């Protein structure tokens, strides 16, 4: 995809994952689980809403055909009327199917996004206290608990904290 | 230790189309048009709908014999007529700007039935032979249009000038109608109206009508080569008609309150069964029940509908690519 | 030592809308739609529409002796007709193909009125006295429509069979105007025409007319039970006119050459004010002075006007996500 | 946002920088100041301008209602023409305002990306020669004098130049 | 040693614009409109078009002596009428409903000329004088309709009452026509059809016609003054006309079976020539031959045609922005 | 743009490249070449004609106009069918003309993304085994043959196999 996180550089997704959309999976002496970013997800949860309640009222007009009838001598109008009806409906499908094949591209798009983005801001946290290992994990070169754990994902990771711990480790 | 970064999966087999790629599983997904239907037509605000079951238009309001189940007033949300009714025009001939006809009625909600002209109106002429075997009722072979009075001389008499007049005082539009008729030989006419040149002359505040019999004969409709042809108007609330003849008139008799509707109006022409139900949205083929967006059932439509396109399905996707392992 | 990447804050309160996000503020935007008007009438390209005030388009151009201060030659870039205006038709009857009139008339530009037929054209007949209570002028209580006469016949004499011809030799198609009399009853019938079978009949080389009177009794209009049938046509260059009657016409006197527009016409039903003031866009409800794509105001204009859309808002971002610090 | 930059991992704006839309902070012995980057600001003006433009000339025909009445024995035809001009102003709302929406949203993007853009190619040119605080500023460990930091804004900064000062003050 | 990544560049010059952008040079694109046409009339499913050459459609279906290249059974995809074609209605008069009759015929792909009524349907008249030198044939300068039948009296003799009769026996809907005299005076009325009360009347199962002559001069139309009222209509399968006539008539001779088309019908009024060549798409101005998905050519066309747009051109970016080093 | 790649940090592209839309050009002992990258540019061609494929079919219906007549007293229809005929002329044309020029920047930027990515998928492949020019281009830091260069482009690169060649040129 576009932003080369979705089927890119992280596989695959996690069916054990099942309270959002983007999230971690750790692994430490305490053992491991799956965890939602409930902020991310929560943002792109109500960005897409948006977007699907925005072109449900844009869509929110109807073109009305008539039940009338139009005599032997009236085929002109007859046909105008008809050609007219047929007109709006080729307009509207045309702009439905149209916006539902380009939204969902940038849909899939703003997803893929989200993931690759979520990956930058663990990998800007951790530095040079961690080993990327190239498909969306790190390898800590200290040991990192459950309240470490939950500092990467909550934003407030302390590298200065371990950062001589994993220098000796690394070197 | 470790963590990693990554995303939802699921067990979801649903797929959408983007402009790069087509069957794509998604594992979120909402789909936007309904294609299901209740085949059968219901109420619509809780006002059910007028079936004219074996009558046509025509048959109703100009008063077919054969449509006195219909007679009378009527409200409505919508009409349904019946693709293979037979009762209309019984005795041949053409009701003039029929289709508009049928447009001004669509617009409407409510009729009420009213004597206008009694037939004490017509002076020196006879109101109680305009009988035919073109038009039966279901219980004697000669009959005629309820709404209608066929006038004919009186017996050896000449047909003198008849006059009526009726001021509309009330509120409401009056829907009325009227007819010339057109024997198939002066034998006919002498017969039934005597001799001399014969006229039927009409008019309000804003209408004039003058028309003359034109005798000849036609191929024969209902057993008939005589023709008569048919007219309606409408009285506007303040206007008076005035009607003068010494000949060949199909004088209005009954005629219609008519109440006009603020919403749209339907005439859905149609066999499928009026049955005891509620509906918001009401097609031409069906009943939908739903909070979708787009419809592929029919444009034909009363109440609140959703859009009508041809689309098979219009899915968009909510959640991501569906990238299960294994 | 140090540097940073960043990116422009002010103090912007303006918003945008995106398909993501409601109510976002952002550092530039440029407003697309025109909500407002100046609430009048101007000139559009240097040139003054006309009022028609008091009266009537079919007041004006039949000559309702009333409209004398529109009477003669006009020149409009759009009409404004007002919505009480009380001259139009004073002599009962329809104008037919009025619609159609009106359509014609609002393709124009400008108008000639000469006389196209002087009263001498008819030879046997008074031409003196055709005047009317239910058509009064400001100073007399018994007038006619300036562009029509009624012809009567003479004193006790017979009325003979009148002709006319009018042979348009100019480069511009023609407006004229003619009327079919329908006396209340034979008695006035006989005291204006006389008696015998009466007709009028018109011809060009594209067109042909025949009418004759319908007697009957319609209800009080402007005190009249009588009606007369108006009727419109045009000459076009290179054409000939035949009028030929026995009776009951309304002939036709001072005609109308006719202006096309090659711009787009207009006729604005509005109490709006004419000013002194000029626009490029004129809708009926007012003037637009804006360099906005869009418009809210309304689909009904003359000149160079932004699209009409529903919206009241459409903004597009230019700058950026406003975030300022603090 | 899509790119992580604006409201991102770059917090907020400057009300400091009032010339450009993108550019720099930088501090030094000869103090402190902002300055914008010209090029990609007047790059996205460019476009920006170019997309405002193209919405306005391919917004530019009209659809006509017309004043033209219809008789009491006219009411298909004029109905025909109601539901007509209804339909095209339906149509023509629809378009400028899905429009609207769509584009506000890429437009942000735009600026986005741009941003983010910005920031890698300042980060290339310094290399290991600048400390990355992860939020848009980078420490130099060497001297980084006026024309040393206009170096870096105009894409020529010399890094091998700093590189063993900057070494022996990183190690 | 060295590994770098980087992406494609040629020698193309051609460019695309984008909502940023204008005048982008692209590796590879695709131009979705068309603006080529071939500048004549092809064949359309391997059934050639009809020219009318010098006929224009009322002098084809009226049946104009000057038109017999026309007359008889004709197959067409569609019509081609010249733009200065001469031969129309020879004797001065209009076609009624003329649009629609055109409307009408444009809905056909075949027409089978036959003899609806004999000259002997109409016993007590001439049948055999009724030419005039407004219709002169190429070799006689006077004569008729081909599909007309102009009645007269015999010498000296009445015009009495005249039937006639046809059933329509067949499966497919019959286009015929017929008229009504009008003289320019009452000498030549009496000269024709003698005197008294003169009428023309038609009906079937669904259509009534009456007419009597309007009596008065017009201007002068290829020598005439008089004029004739052209009819058409169409008796469906299964339908009987009675035709019925005492003056004035101008009967119904020569008919046609009408073939309705399920395909779109087309009449192109156009000065470019029919070759022997095969086409898909057949506009107004010619011949698309194309893959593409637009064309700015015309509107109007038979077949299979990509959608017209107002476009100068609708290129697609396929490859990528082409940067060529050096 | 967009993505930085084309026209950006890698500043112009290679005619010598004519097999693929993207691709590797290679140095090492053997000698020099152009190589595409099959996998991704056969991606982008089947999206981007996918992508005229969809438009070309939604584009696939027509509106007619009719050569019906109308009389000198049927001004009102006659100008009703040409408001409407010519309604549907300018709706198609603006979503013909808007579409190309919406699908033209998004197509355009979807290269420029494919090339970042492709980018990307390679630097995380080599780490510190290579150096990073800043121009799309890694100077090994040990010795790649042709099947070191292969296994580069198909995405199997053995880091772990140079990592101590290239650990001590590096240092
Ligand atoms: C992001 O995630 C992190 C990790 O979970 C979280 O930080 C933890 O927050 C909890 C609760 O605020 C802290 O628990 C308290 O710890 C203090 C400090 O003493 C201990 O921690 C230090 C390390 O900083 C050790 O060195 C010491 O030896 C101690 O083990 C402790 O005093 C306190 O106990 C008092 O308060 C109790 C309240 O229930 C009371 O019951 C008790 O009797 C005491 O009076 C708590 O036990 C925990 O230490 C934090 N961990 C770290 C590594 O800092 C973030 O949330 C908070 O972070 C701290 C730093 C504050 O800034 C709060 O305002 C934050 O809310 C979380 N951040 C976000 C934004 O979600
Ligand atoms: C990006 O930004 C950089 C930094 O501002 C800029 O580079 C500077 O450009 C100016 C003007 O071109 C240079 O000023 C001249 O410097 C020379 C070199 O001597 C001094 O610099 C070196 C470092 O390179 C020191 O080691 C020496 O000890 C000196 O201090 C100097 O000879 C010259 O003086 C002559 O010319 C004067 C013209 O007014 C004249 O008055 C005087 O009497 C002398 O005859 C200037 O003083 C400055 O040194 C540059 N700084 C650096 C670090 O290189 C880039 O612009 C130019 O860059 C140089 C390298 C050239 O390639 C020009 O073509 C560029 O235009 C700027 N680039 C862009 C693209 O915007
Ligand atoms: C990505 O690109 C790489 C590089 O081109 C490619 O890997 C090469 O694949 C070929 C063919 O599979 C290998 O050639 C065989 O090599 C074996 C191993 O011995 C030699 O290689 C090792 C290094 O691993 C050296 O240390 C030794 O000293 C040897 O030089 C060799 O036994 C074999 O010879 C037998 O098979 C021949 C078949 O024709 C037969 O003719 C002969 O008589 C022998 O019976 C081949 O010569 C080559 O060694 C690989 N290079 C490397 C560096 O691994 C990838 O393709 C394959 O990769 C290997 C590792 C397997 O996993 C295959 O399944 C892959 O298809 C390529 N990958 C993709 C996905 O495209
Ligand atoms: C998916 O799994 C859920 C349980 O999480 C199950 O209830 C549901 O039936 C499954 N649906 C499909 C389509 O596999
Ligand atoms: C993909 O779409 C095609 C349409 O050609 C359909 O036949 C098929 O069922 C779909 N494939 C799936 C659902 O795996
Ligand atoms: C018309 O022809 C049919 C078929 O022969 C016949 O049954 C019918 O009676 C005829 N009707 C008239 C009115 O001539
Ligand atoms: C009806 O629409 C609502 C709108 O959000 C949707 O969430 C809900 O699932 C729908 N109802 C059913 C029964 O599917
Ligand atoms: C914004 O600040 C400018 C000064 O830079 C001031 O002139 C203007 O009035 C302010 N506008 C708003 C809306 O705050
Ligand atoms: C956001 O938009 C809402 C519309 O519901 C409006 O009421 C409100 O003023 C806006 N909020 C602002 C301008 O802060
Ligand atoms: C109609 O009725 C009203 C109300 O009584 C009356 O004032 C008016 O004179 C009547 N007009 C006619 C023509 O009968
Ligand atoms: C009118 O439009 C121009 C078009 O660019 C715009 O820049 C200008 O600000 C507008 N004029 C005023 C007075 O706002
Ligand atoms: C481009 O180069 C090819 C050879 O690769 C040549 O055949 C062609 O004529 C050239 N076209 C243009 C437009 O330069
Ligand atoms: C760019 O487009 C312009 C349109 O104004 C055209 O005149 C010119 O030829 C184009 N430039 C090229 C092809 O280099
Ligand atoms: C009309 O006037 C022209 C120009 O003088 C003349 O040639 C023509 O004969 C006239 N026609 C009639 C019918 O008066
Ligand atoms: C016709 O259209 C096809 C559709 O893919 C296209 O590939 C081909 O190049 C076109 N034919 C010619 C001769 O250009």
């Amino acid at each position: 995809g576009i932003f080369g996180a979705i089927a890119g550089f992280i596989e695959g997704g996690w069916t054990g994952m099942i309270d959002g959309w983007y999230g971690y999976h750790h692994e430490n002496s305490q053992g491991s689980g799956y965890a939602a970013d409930r902020e991310s997800t929560q943002k792109a949860i109500d960005g897409i809403t948006n977007k699907v309640n925005s072109i449900i009222n844009k869509m929110n007009t109807q073109f009305e055909a008539v039940d009338h009838e139009f005599s032997n001598l009236e085929r002109r109008i007859g046909n105008l009327n008809k050609r007219m009806e047929d007109g709006f409906l080729d307009v509207w499908t045309y702009n439905a199917e149209l916006l539902v094949l380009l939204e969902n591209e940038r849909t899939l798009d703003l997803h893929d996004a989200n993931v690759k983005n979520l990956y930058e801001k663990v990998k800007s946290q951790l530095r040079d206290n961690a080993n990327d290992l190239g498909n969306g994990c790190f390898e800590f070169w200290h040991k990192c608990d459950n309240e470490c754990m939950e500092s990467v994902k909550n934003g407030t990771y302390d590298y200065p904290k371990y950062q001589k711990e994993s220098k000796l480790n690394r070197q | 230790d470790k963590i990693c970064i990554g995303y939802h999966a699921n067990n979801s087999t649903t797929q959408v189309d983007t402009l790069l790629e087509k069957n794509v599983t998604v594992t979120h997904s909402v789909e936007l048009l309904e294609n299901q239907k209740e085949k059968r037509f219901c109420k619509i605000m809780n006002k059910a709908p007028l079936d004219l079951k074996d009558c046509t238009i025509e048959g109703w309001i100009l008063g077919n014999p054969k449509c006195d189940l219909l007679l009378g007033d009527q409200s409505w949300s919508y009409i349904v007529e019946r693709p293979n009714a037979q009762n209309g025009i019984c005795y041949p001939g053409v009701l003039n700007e029929l289709e508009e006809l049928k447009a001004f009625i669509g617009s409407g909600e409510r009729v009420e039935r009213f004597e206008m002209f009694p037939k004490s109106t017509w002076a020196g002429v006879d109101t109680s032979r305009g009988v035919t075997n073109a038009c039966p009722s279901y219980t004697i072979d000669s009959s005629f249009y309820r709404n209608l009075v066929w006038i004919v001389k009186t017996d050896s008499a000449t047909y003198p000038v008849i006059k009526g007049t009726y001021n509309n005082t009330g509120t409401q539009p009056i829907l009325y109608f009227w007819g010339v008729h057109h024997p198939l030989d002066t034998t006919v006419q002498d017969n039934l109206y005597g001799s001399g040149d014969k006229y039927v002359r009409m008019g309000t505040e804003s209408m004039n009508f003058a028309k003359s019999p034109e005798i000849a004969a036609r191929p024969a409709v209902n057993g008939q080569r005589s023709r008569i042809d048919y007219y309606w108007s409408v009285l506007r609330p303040g206007e008076t008609l005035n009607v003068e003849s010494n000949g060949n008139l199909i004088a209005p008799w009954y005629a219609y309150k008519f109440v006009s509707t603020n919403k749209k109006g339907a005439v859905f022409k149609s066999d499928l069964p009026i049955e005891n139900c509620d509906a918001t949205c009401q097609t031409i083929t069906g009943v939908l029940r739903t909070n979708k967006t787009f419809q592929n059932v029919s444009p034909l439509w009363i109440g609140e509908c959703p859009k009508y396109v041809k689309s098979e399905s219009l899915r968009l996707a909510t959640g991501l690519r569906n990238v299960p392992q294994i």
